């Protein structure tokens, strides 16, 4: 989550 | 981006900035874009695919600041969020490509300036040979560890890397399609990080500033063996032409 790909993400 | 430099949207004027609008009013940034076309911008699935209601969202063009309004910028709804079908994730994010068509409060689409102008699409399979220097363009993490964005647009350089290289076990095995492209630099010591999905890898071929990735996914950021991930556009064409038309 701190990372790219779960940008936007809900669960982040 | 973790290292690299600073700098304004003069250097990068197809940049696109998109920001969702939350329950409450309070508005956050999501994720880089590219203009493509006056009325379109392409970003990555994976901004949007939490969220997929198109009127939750915001789109600057123009805008070299984060949190602060740039001199001519503009500012656009977006009149139609288009993500791929075929999305999928377990992190290696498959067909990560997304379309925003957008539209302005006024009804209209970008108008060309010295801070906003379009970037060319490749020819189709047509990418530069690996060891390439490009160029990637963003707002997010300057290091991995970061709570903050910056609030300047930063950009860097990274080196094309082979599909052959990249797939190798201690990279990402098999996590890397050939419909991806792995970018990194010779001492790791920047890329792309956090809060830079969605935005453009531009390299340059045969002359012409040609958008050759989309920023996608990686191991963490600026680590030995983990390069930046990228949606290689050359391979999405169709896709790109059939939802624009």
């Amino acid at each position: 989550c701190s990372a790219r790909g779960l940008e936007n993400h809900r669960m982040c | 981006i973790i290292g690299g430099e600073f700098t304004t949207i003069e250097n990068q004027p197809w940049f696109a900035a998109i920001y969702r609008r939350h329950r409450g009013g309070s508005v956050t940034y999501v994720c880089g874009g590219s203009l493509i076309s006056p009325c379109w911008v392409i970003s990555a699935t994976h901004c949007f695919i939490d969220y997929p209601k198109k009127e939750d969202y915001i789109v600057y063009l123009g805008r070299s600041r984060l949190n602060s309004n740039t001199q001519g910028e503009m500012k656009f709804e977006v009149e139609n969020l288009i993500l791929h079908k075929d999305y999928s994730a377990d992190l290696a994010h498959h067909n990560d490509i997304a379309l925003l068509k957008i539209r302005s409060k006024e009804g209209r689409c970008a108008q060309p300036s010295r801070t906003i102008q379009t970037i060319a699409l490749p020819s189709m399979y047509n990418d530069p040979q690996f060891g390439t220097s490009c160029e990637i363009t963003g707002f997010g993490k300057e290091q991995s560890t970061d709570y903050l964005y910056p609030e300047q647009l930063k950009m860097t350089v990274v080196k094309l890397i082979s599909h052959r290289e990249c797939q190798q076990p201690h990279y990402y095995g098999s996590e890397v399609t050939t419909k991806m492209l792995c970018a990194a630099d010779p001492q790791w010591k920047t890329d792309s990080c956090q809060g830079d999905s969605g935005g453009p890898l531009v390299c340059s071929l045969q002359g012409r500033m040609t958008l050759t990735g989309i920023v996608s996914w990686g191991r963490g950021c600026a680590l030995k063996d983990k390069p930046g991930v990228y949606t290689r556009v050359s391979h999405f064409l169709p896709w790109i032409r059939s939802h624009t038309k």
